[PDB]
Parts: structure tokens; sequence; C-alpha cells
């Protein structure tokens, strides 16, 4: 038994996603589907359920203006569509009946954009920068490591990565999405 | 939803061999009209541990109520079992969630390695200045940065990244970045990184002159 959904969805401010949840392994019409949120360190919230017999869907009330569920007993699949979507929809979003592994969604207008990086020069401890970047993720090797998870800002990311040595040094930083790799030398 | 589920700790500090306890407060009493009192717990893909305080295949849990103050025991913590514990309700439409208690690993108390950068030429050719300072290596988590330009507290356009526990060191290293433009960069000379911690009585306070 096993509740399918993708690993990560991305929508631009203002407009609709539609998350999907396949089930297998049993008969999709004899569990309800429920939806979670889980904003990064807020708690889960229940948004609602979907009866997947009949279609009948019940909504906690906070959700209901933005969450239109669905079924299709056709496919075994269900559906949570997200409306009017905001910098606080930036969430990952579970179906459950035992669990779907969770849909990772980010809102952003931001098109892919390599990342800026900056030096952060003065046991002596180095850094850099790594700015305005879209999507994650990025990979920051050293030549005591520190990589500090990125935050969403403005549609954009930045992280940081330290560096500890006992006194050349460069830090090399890889953006498949754009395919760029630039290594930065430190004072 | 409407019943808030308050947790605490935030983060519990546990010890692979000893006991461990944590609460969950309700806004309003879970005891319902049929008797029963619908309280679970979950470990986080998700999975529930127990349900109105009975286990149901984990095991080794308690387990106790009631009414609107809720705990949960682990007789002897192991490595599992590392990671948040959620607190549940169903009185009570809708169904809320607490908060979360995150498991780490007890180890002793220990200051952060704080590194002040300023912007590098690089970032202030482009018309941005980021201020950067890291906090490395320290137990527990709980810490408090304040950044503070020409004396004066900043709080506008400062994010804040932790990692997580190191799993060799059992610290936490975490980021404080002060985002200004480059203008108003310029426009000040001393800009201040101050780290409160449980390891002192007195802030961490480094700085640099531009």
């Amino acid at each position: 038994v096993q509740l399918q959904q993708p690993g990560a969805e991305f929508a631009m401010p203002g407009t609709s996603v539609k998350l999907s949840c396949k089930a297998a392994g049993y008969t999709f019409t004899s569990y309800w589907i429920h939806w979670l949120k889980q904003r990064p360190g807020q708690g889960l919230e229940w948004i609602g359920e979907i009866d997947p017999s009949d279609s009948y869907t019940n909504h906690n009330q906070k959700f209901r203006g933005k969450s239109t569920l669905t079924a299709d007993i056709s496919s075994s699949t269900a559906y949570m569509q997200l409306s009017s979507l905001t910098s606080e929809d930036s969430a990952v979003y579970y179906c459950a009946a035992f669990w779907g592994q969770g849909t990772t969604l980010t809102v952003s207008s931001a098109k892919t954009t390599p990342p800026s990086v900056y030096p952060l020069a003065p046991s002596v401890t180095l850094g850099c920068l790594v700015k305005g970047y879209f999507p994650e993720s990025v990979t920051v090797t050293w030549n005591s490591v520190h990589t500090f998870p990125a935050l969403l800002q403005s549609g954009l990311y930045t992280m940081s990565s330290s560096v500890t040595v006992p006194s050349t040094v460069t830090c090399s930083v890889a953006h498949p999405a754009s395919s760029t790799t630039v290594d930065k030398k430190l004072e | 939803g409407d019943v808030v589920m308050t947790q605490t700790p935030l983060t519990l500090s546990v010890t692979i061999g000893q006991p461990a306890s944590m609460s969950c407060k309700s806004s309003q009493s879970l005891l319902d009209r049929d008797g029963k009192t619908y309280l679970n717990w979950f470990f986080w893909r998700l999975i529930y541990l127990v349900s109105k305080l009975d286990s149901g295949v984990p095991d080794r849990f308690t387990g106790g109520g009631s009414g609107t103050d809720f705990t949960l025991k682990i007789n002897r913590v192991e490595a599992e079992d590392l990671g948040i514990y959620y607190c549940w309700q169903g009185t009570h439409f809708p169904q809320t969630f607490g908060g979360g208690t995150k498991l780490d690993i007890k180890r002793a108390d220990a200051a952060p390695t704080v590194s002040i950068f300023p912007p590098s030429s690089e970032q202030l050719t482009s018309g941005g200045a980021s201020v950067v300072c890291f906090l490395n290596n320290f137990y527990p988590k709980d810490i408090n940065v304040k950044w503070k330009i020409d004396g004066s507290e900043r709080q506008n356009g400062v994010l804040n990244s932790w990692t997580d526990q190191d799993s060799k060191d059992s610290t936490y290293s975490m980021s404080s970045t002060l985002t200004l433009t480059k203008d108003e960069y310029e426009r000040h000379n001393s800009y201040t990184c101050e780290a409160t911690h449980k390891t002192s009585t007195s802030p961490i306070v480094k700085s640099f002159n531009r």
C-alpha cells in the first residue's frame, strides 16, 4: 500500500497549482483521502478530506476558499488545487488515507537564476555567500565545513558556507539548473 | 483550526540511555462527550505512534492523559526516535496539531565561535551590501543574535539559518546575514554582531569598523 506524490511543485504568486496523489496497492474508494500542510517550523495543519467513492469533500474553513479537492475513480488519483497562491503557501503538502512522501511547493515568480558568489574573508574562519539564485539546490565545496540551509527571500534563494583552517583557499559553487560553476579565491 | 496545541519543550535534549518526557497542552478540553478523548502522537513521511494514549505497533512509549494536559514519556530513549513529535486532537473540528518537540542529543554546553564578515568588494560593486556573522559549534541550539549599526539595534533585513545537530560534535552552527543596500551601508561605520547564549552572562560581541 502506498500513496504517490511528486517531490516538488512550483508556482508564481497569484496562479493555481494542482497537486496529485496517486494510489496503489489498495482499493481506491475504500479510504478517505486527507491533505495536510506543513510550513517550515510551523506544525502540521489539516486542510480537508475527500471520499473517493462519491467525491464528497469537507474542509477546514481556513483552507476552504483556497483548496479544491477532486478524485478520479478511473485513475485512482486524488488532487488538491490551491488558488490565489501567496508566499505563505510555500510548504510541504501530504496526502494521507499511510502517507505520501509529501510535495514541496515553492511559490516564486523567479526564472532560473545563477547564484552570485561572494567571498567572506577577514584558527581562521572563511566563508562565501551564495546569494540570489533560483531554484534549489546548490553544491558548495571547499579546497571544518558548515553549510547553512538556504532561505527563500523575495522568490530567490540565499545560502552561506563556512570553512575553518589552521593557517590558497577557494570555494566552488555548482548550480545545475543553470549549469554554472563559480570559484572564488579568498583574500 | 480552532483548538491550539502547545507543545514543550521546542527541543528536548536526550541521552541515549535515559528517560525522556514531553508535554502537550490544549486550548480546550479534549474530553469528548462520547466519553473518549482523541489525543494522538505522531513522529516525523509522518507516522503516528499512539492513539488515545495506547500505543498500537511502535512500541516502548507512554502514553499519558488527560483532559487538557498530556505527556509522552520514553522509558529509555534510543536513536530511533530522534526527530519531531507532534500531538494531535479531534474533539473537535477541525483536527489540529501541535508545533512539535524535536529530540536532540544532550552534550556539554559550548559557546559559539563568532566570526563577522563585511560585504565583499564584489557585492558592493553590484549595489548591495550583506554583513555575515557565523556562530559555529555551540550547544544547546537556543541562541540569540542581535545586530547593531553604530550601537543601535537593527531588526529589519536579518535572515538566520541553523544547521541541524552535527552528529559528530552534537553541536549546532548558525548563520546570521544582515543585507543592506550599498548606499546605506556606506552611511554607517560600526557594524556589530552580538550573540547571547546560555554559556555566558555576557554576550559574545564581534564587530568591525568600516
